């Protein structure tokens, strides 16, 4: 009931930098600041919204990609089935 | 889902 999860450490650092605040989150908070930080990063491709360019960004690295579309994002599950604990 | 857990406005 609530799975809260705790980030990883690069993992903490991008949802704080989206306005997270401590340390355990739902999955559902962390999809959240996620989707905020590529709002306010601007990752997104404007003219092609769905599209993320996050190489050369710390959430790039976490998910061992320069680019992602929302509508394919088996690799954020990947990237979070390794990142969220418990 | 993820798509869903974020989608529940
Ligand atoms: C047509 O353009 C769209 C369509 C859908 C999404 C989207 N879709 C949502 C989504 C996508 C995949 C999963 Cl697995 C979960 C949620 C969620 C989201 C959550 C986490 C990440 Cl890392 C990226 C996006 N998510 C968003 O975060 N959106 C949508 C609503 N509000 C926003 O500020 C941006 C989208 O997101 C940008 C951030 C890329 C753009």
């Amino acid at each position: 009931q609530i799975n809260q999860v705790r980030p990883k450490l690069p993992l903490l650092k991008i949802l704080h930098a989206a306005g997270a605040q401590g340390e355990m989150f739902t999955v559902k908070e962390v999809m959240h600041y996620l989707g905020q930080y590529i709002m306010v990063k601007q990752l997104y491709d404007q003219q092609e919204q769905h599209m993320v360019y996050c190489g050369g960004d710390l959430l790039g690295e976490l998910l061992g990609r320069q680019s992602f579309s929302v509508k394919d994002p088996s690799p954020l599950y990947d990237m979070l089935r390794k990142n969220l604990v418990t | 889902d993820l798509e869903n857990l974020y989608f529940q406005g």
